[PDB]
């Protein structure tokens, strides 16, 4: 049961966490040109990352 | 000034490319010439063995060449006592596999009518990418060809084997691939650590500067950086040869694979972690594996206990010897991290008795299930009335993977528990316990499958279960032989590990403890 | 007067010149000899191009490099370096695009293998559309446009002032928005494709005009070296400074892809012709990440302890959400996209090293990837439904290997490439970026860099899984070989991505000379 | 009135260019909301050429113009296409890549 | 730093007419509204860049984005439409207000970053405009910036490519002539 369910349960986790993650990210691609270019625009917190970077 | 050492790994390469590039209708050419091909290289291996003088210098035959300057790394070779007898244990059995997988890969379509090329060609790659690895006296060298064998056998898996060839092929390749990156990530870390220190002229990975200037003390570094880097090396060459906790992708694989191909993956190809674990992880960080060495042996003798039982409870047949691999490699990291030099020789010879004895084991089991299509150890009984000789066979080598002294395993394993008790008493015990644990999964297959009333369709029917075929005695006789040649008389190859095992020690500043009486 | 080192500026006013004459071939040659003339004018304008910049390279091997037209233009060992490699990857790229329909029985074999639509401007699937197709018209105006692009993107490494950047980052943009749209088959995607990069692609350029605003209002110059001078003076506006390099970076790092900015590059590189997927992965990645490149080591060196830190996130996130969302992709070209998206990352992170291993890395891994990619999109190319449709969904590629095992092997030595398995020029790439991120103090970057790579691992096995070890199903893809040009192009990046794994210290010489800008 | 007054409205203008990329679907009005934004880097590049006192700025308000015109021509083509095969020059309509 | 207070009033009012222009090109939900919007905003920035001490620039401005913005218009009647009032209703959910944020950061941050950067040294055009503002502009365009001048001969020819690869169409879609049309059976009349 360890085996199977903790060892082998633990990575089973960890991949289950990563394509979670993954559809979740991918649901980020909704398509829209406009989504895309608001991702863009809030790319911003460059600007903003860049700005603070003096402080 | 021969090129022996390059040479013995380009054979298996070369004639890899040869294969695969032979046409579909020499399938049988293709077999024998891929059969010759191991020969050769173990000719090869022959040679360097016998010019090798373990009374000599700890690095022989040593070829140095300019490979990526940029990268501080260079080809260069040269095997020592620990790396000759894994490469000996390398040749003597790829040949073996070979034969051993001779039809293995019959029953496959597709590849043009390449799959026996193909099934040839990955199985010498993967021979001479170990070779490479064994070899290799360059850091980053050795771990190219580490992570790269990966890929060939990877291929092995997942074309040529079971339903779950998928599956378990992809988990085996990931949790390495993972191991190997990080790795890479202690590599890089390494290469910046040796260009911060004024002992080199340029960040360098240079296997034996490396360890000169480690031992030496001029290349003092911090120890919060040494464990970080200790323990990337550690966990790549805990999850190649599987660490307790990371052994989980072996046991899948194994039995998915075809049988030779899962005998080339564990006798072979895993051993190289604990190769590694030997050469590298203490030879480049002895004061880290000092420190980790506490956790790293309990976790060994945890693997070894834990590896036997899962065995008793497995159901499968190749399932059970996969975790009874697992557990002799518990033995085997045990005995090298003790840093006794018992210890660190019974582990190499434990290296290669395992190697032999799981070959062995593991290979007459794959005939077994192959004259009947099922693993399940409930499938099987009373076939040793009917096969009398694979029983007799199976039987050895289930005593040699039992640790019997009349075989060649038992001199190791020995060693290694003796090793484990003049520093960590309790360790020892608990791995002693495995001697009973071994004889439990043992004798009770053995006892589950040979013997009482003969199973339906086990004399009869389509699915009969015939005894060995000549072939099968080629492959089984010379891997008995050496079990009960290395059981009776081990003394050339501890004669050959020792000097290897006496200089790994003073390297890393460790001595066998003097007995207790005066 | 203007003194014009025409000897230097060669390769691009090669280029150029080759794309007007081709305009002239499209403007004043009859249909039928339209095509001939192209593809022989575009390639070899092209190859001299290639000669070109070799001997640019003998003519720099004194002095480090040189401006040319004032400013403006700076042909260095970098320069130099990217500008071969954008030519090798146009050729590659053309001798794609020039690949006609595979005539079958008829006549009407028109540049369609090249997946071009034979006219734009007609609507899919129209009447129009279906008549031009039978006839075998081609819009041979591809050849031009591309040849701009190439154009373009040879100055974008090598311009030496904001207005020449951005007006060549414009130059090279229009002809990709133009072809993003040609596709012969799933028109409705490729037009969608092309009007996202156009909109995406100039918002990216207003950013990209305003910080170099920014700049020239901090330095009051906008040659990149006086720029330098000023920042580093301290005599400029440092905030503006700051300001004009973020919004600088955010233009930038759309043309490479950054995560914050990569949204596009799925939907553009699955919509696009594959032939011109091909060929903007590998270029425009190359052209940005030169442009960044001497942005970040000669514009604004001194600046380092402020961009650091914001190249690090995205870095980060470039190597995280790249990898993470190709996970799950089912489409391989989206896949293959979401691959170039993390590449981006891994370069960056040898960007990010600010020392000479760092340009040395950068540019070996901008040759190696560009030419493993450009490799890797031929081939998906090169699949074809039963319908025509170039079938990219995962599942219609199961046993595609076992059909193909020639394309299978090529492909999946792309993908292990990809992945950085060594032996392959991916690996070595890999190593070199992440060696310079931790030479430079980055490491964590590093350690990062191998965690994604890990994640990565499993979406590039998966599709070699899918390849190899699953049965091909009922109505597997055929493998369409229209040419022997995108053959070629096949045989040449593979080989490449192999010989420059295995020997890769030719060319990494060449990156290592190419180590400082002028 | 201090000379970076301009740069402010410049950096307003851009920022609405930007918002308007965002907000509004029609083709047509994003490459406006573009136009816009590239005027403004214009103003940007004009009043810090008057600061500095050189016409570099100025001459590089040229080559924006340049772009901006070609960028928008570009962007006419693709619409033209777009247009013609779905009838629509909305943005949001071209989403069948997505995912 | 401070510029004379006739070009307080002129930035005034111009700039207040280019920003109105700019937030009607945003908002006005008939798309000739916006166009209209559109040219306002780009006469605004000519007269700002007259008064900036850049003549030849502004009176450029005026003429190309007289023209461009003719030209948007007439692409708004073909292919949005003569007086259709779009919705302007947020069709992604939580779009509008997402980029309303977005682009109200950017535009604090932007401002943030300009700050106060007159007062560091204004270094007036005069000695530059002296002999001629288009004269210094061909000096600098036609010496230092030559290459990037060449260069745009390479946008004009990709955007008439695009023109003719993209939009027009060859003889298969050619519409019938009249001549055309009259015959066939004696088309449009028996």
């Amino acid at each position: 049961t360890v085996d199977d369910k903790a060892v082998d349960g633990t990575a089973g986790g960890l991949a289950a966490l990563v394509s979670r993650t993954s559809d979740a990210l991918r649901q980020v691609q909704t398509g829209f040109a406009r989504s895309y270019a608001l991702s863009m625009l809030g790319g911003s917190a460059l600007v903003v990352a860049a700005i603070l970077a003096v402080q | 000034t021969f090129p022996w050492l390059t040479v013995l790994w380009a054979v298996p390469v070369v004639g890899a490319a040869v294969v695969i590039l032979l046409p579909a209708a020499q399938q049988v050419l293709a077999k024998w010439l891929a059969l010759a091909v191991s020969v050769l290289t173990l000719a090869v291996t022959a040679v360097v063995a016998i010019g090798f003088d373990p009374a000599a210098a700890q690095y022989q035959f040593v070829e140095s060449h300019r490979w990526i300057p940029s990268f501080g790394t260079g080809y260069i070779l040269g095997v020592d006592g620990i790396a000759l007898a894994l490469v000996v244990l390398t040749a003597v059995l790829v040949p073996l596999l070979i034969i051993a997988g001779w039809n293995d890969a019959s029953r496959q379509t597709g590849l043009a009518g390449r799959s026996v090329q193909a099934y040839l060609a990955l199985t010498l790659a993967v021979e001479g990418m170990v070779l490479m690895s064994l070899v290799a006296l360059d850091i980053l060298l050795f771990y190219v060809f580490f992570e790269a064998m990966l890929i060939p056998m990877y291929f092995l898996i997942g074309g040529f084997g079971g339903e779950n060839r998928s599956r378990a092929a992809v988990k085996f390749l990931l949790y390495n691939l993972f191991g190997g990156l990080i790795m890479l990530a202690a590599v890089i870390g390494l290469y910046v650590v040796t260009a911060g220190s004024d002992a080199f002229a340029a960040g360098t990975f240079d296997f034996r500067e490396i360890v000169a200037a480690v031992s030496s003390g001029e290349f003092a570094v911090n120890p919060a950086i040494m464990n970080f880097l200790f323990l990337g090396f550690m966990f790549a060459f805990a999850v190649k040869a599987p660490l307790w906790p990371f052994h989980r992708w072996l046991p899948d694989a194994a039995v998915e694979a075809t049988p030779a191909s899962a005998v080339l993956m564990m006798a072979v190809m895993d051993k190289v972690g604990t190769f590694g674990m030997l050469r590298y992880c203490l030879q480049l960080f002895p004061d880290a594996s000092t420190y980790f060495r506490p956790v790293v042996i309990t976790l060994a003798a945890i693997g070894i206990v834990y590896g036997a039982v899962l065995a008793i409870g497995q159901t499968d047949v190749m399932r059970l010897i996969a975790y009874t691999s697992i557990s002799h490699f518990g033995f085997i990291i045990l005995g090298i991290f003790v840093m006794t030099s018992q210890g660190q020789s019974g582990s190499t010879l434990y290296m290669i008795n395992h190697g032999i004895s799981t070959a062995a084991l593991f290979l007459i089991a794959g005939f077994l299930v192959s004259r009947r299509g099922s693993r399940l150890i409930d499938s099987y009984g009373g076939v040793q009335k009917v096969a009398p000789v694979l029983a007799g066979t199976f039987l050895v080598a289930g005593l040699a993977t039992l640790s019997l002294p009349g075989l060649a395993p038992f001199i190791s394993e020995f060693l290694v528990l003796i090793g484990t008790f003049t520093r960590y008493p309790v360790v020892a015990v608990f791995a002693a316990t495995a001697l009973v644990l071994s004889a439990v999964y043992i004798l009770w297959t053995y006892q589950r499958m040979m013997t009482g009333p003969v199973r339906d369709g086990i004399g009869d029917g389509d699915r009969p279960v015939r005894d060995l075929v000549p072939r099968e005695l080629v492959v089984v006789a010379p891997l008995l032989a050496l079990l009960l040649v290395l059981g009776i008389y081990p003394k050339p190859a501890l004669d050959v590990i020792n000097p290897a095992v006496e200089h790994t020690l003073t390297t890393i500043g460790q001595t066998d403890p003097e007995p207790t009486v005066p | 007067t203007p003194s014009i080192e025409y000897g230097l500026l060669s390769p691009m006013l090669i280029v150029f010149g080759v794309a007007i004459a081709g305009v002239l071939i499209e403007a004043l040659a009859p249909r039928q000899s339209r095509y001939p003339l192209q593809v022989t004018l575009a390639l070899g304008g092209l190859i001299a191009t290639v000669v070109a910049v070799v001997f640019v390279a003998r003519g720099l091997s004194g002095t480090p490099g040189r401006p040319a037209v004032l400013g403006a233009v700076v042909l260095d060992a970098p320069a130099v370096f990217l500008q071969g490699t954008i030519a090798l990857v146009g050729i590659l790229g053309i001798m794609l695009i020039a690949e006609r329909q595979k005539a079958t029985v008829s006549a009407g074999e028109a540049r369609g293998l090249e997946d071009f639509t034979p006219q734009a401007s007609a609507v899919a699937g129209s009447v129009a559309e279906q008549l031009a197709t039978k006839t075998g018209v081609m819009q041979t105006e591809v050849f031009p446009l591309t040849m701009f692009a190439i154009g373009g993107m040879l100055l974008f490494p090598a311009a030496d002032d904001l207005l020449t950047m951005f007006v060549a980052l414009e130059v090279l943009s229009l002809p990709l928005y133009l072809l993003c749209g040609l596709a012969r088959r799933r028109r409705l995607l490729s037009q969608e494709a092309a009007l996202k990069y156009f909109l995406l692609g100039a918002f990216s350029s207003a950013f990209f005009i305003y910080g170099a605003a920014m700049l020239y209002g901090s330095a009051g110059t906008l040659d990149l070296s006086g720029i330098a001078e000023s920042v580093a003076a301290g005599s400029g506006n440092t905030s503006l400074a700051l300001l004009g390099v973020a919004l600088l970076l955010v233009g930038v790092l759309f043309k490479v892809g950054a995560v914050p900015f990569h949204s596009w590059i799925p939907d553009v590189y699955q919509g696009a012709p594959t032939s011109i997927t091909a060929f903007m992965a590998a270029a425009t990645k190359i052209a940005a990440f030169g442009a960044m490149l001497r942005i970040f080591y000669v514009a604004v060196p001194a600046l380092r302890d402020d961009w650091r830190p914001v190249l690090w996130a995205i870095a980060i996130l470039t190597m995280v959400v790249g990898t993470v969302t190709a996970v799950t992709q089912t489409d391989v070209k989206r896949m293959l996209a979401y691959s170039a998206v993390a590449h981006s990352g891994f370069i960056l992170t040898g960007v990010i090293a600010a020392n000479p291993a760092g340009v040395s890395s950068t540019l070996f891994y901008l040759f190696a990837y560009g030419f493993s990619t450009l490799g890797a999109f031929a081939v998906v190319g090169l699949i074809r439904n039963a319908a025509g449709d170039e079938e990219t969904s995962m599942a219609q590629w199961a046993g595609l290997g076992r059909r193909y095992p020639i394309v299978g092997v090529v492909f999946s030595l792309f993908l292990l490439a990809f992945a950085g398995i060594p032996l392959t020029s991916g690996f070595v790439s890999k190593f070199a970026v992440f060696k310079a991120a931790g030479e430079g103090g980055a490491i964590p970057l590093v350690i990062i860099g191998v965690i994604a790579s890990a994640v990565a691992a499993y979406f590039y096995v998966r599709v070699i899984v899918l390849m190899f070890f699953t049965e091909p199903p009922d109505d597997a893809p055929e493998l369409v070989v229209p040419s022997g040009l995108s053959t070629a192009v096949v045989t040449v990046t593979a080989a490449v991505t192999f010989a420059l794994g295995a020997l890769p210290q030719p060319l990494l010489d060449l990156a290592n000379s190419a180590e400082t800008f002028l | 009135m201090n000379p970076d007054n301009y740069l402010y409205l410049s950096a307003l203008l851009f920022t609405i260019g930007a918002a308007g990329v965002l907000l509004r679907r029609n083709a047509i009005v994003m490459f406006m909301c573009v136009e816009l934004m590239l005027n403004a880097a214009n103003l940007a590049f004009v009043n810090f050429s008057r600061m500095h006192g050189q016409l570099d700025g100025q001459v590089v308000a040229f080559f924006t113009m340049v772009v901006a015109a070609c960028e928008v021509v570009v962007g006419l083509a693709i619409i033209m296409a777009i247009f013609r095969t779905r009838r629509s020059a909305s943005v949001d309509d071209a989403n069948l890549l997505k995912h | 730093a401070r510029t004379s207070t006739s070009e307080a009033v002129v930035f005034w009012v111009v700039g207040t007419v280019a920003l109105v222009g700019a937030i009607g090109v945003v908002a006005a939900r008939k798309a000739v509204y916006s166009a209209v919007f559109l040219a306002c905003t780009m006469i605004s920035l000519a007269v700002l860049y007259i008064a900036q001490d850049a003549p030849f620039l502004g009176v450029v401005q005026i003429v190309v984005y007289t023209g461009a913005v003719m030209m948007l218009f007439l692409f708004v009647l073909m292919l949005i439409g003569v007086d259709l009032t779009e919705s302007l209703v947020e069709t992604i959910k939580g779009h509008r207000i997402a980029a309303l944020i977005a682009g109200a950061g950017f535009g604090i941050l932007v401002i943030a970053g300009i700050g106060n950067v007159s007062v560091a040294g204004f270094s007036g055009l005069a000695a530059a405009n002296s002999g001629g503002n288009v004269e210094g502009l061909a000096a600098l365009i036609f010496t230092r910036y030559l290459w990037a001048f060449e260069l745009t001969s390479a946008l004009l020819i990709t955007a008439a490519l695009g023109a003719m690869v993209l939009a027009h169409r060859e003889r298969f879609e050619r519409r019938k002539t009249q001549r055309e049309l009259a015959i066939e059976r004696f088309q449009t009349g028996g």
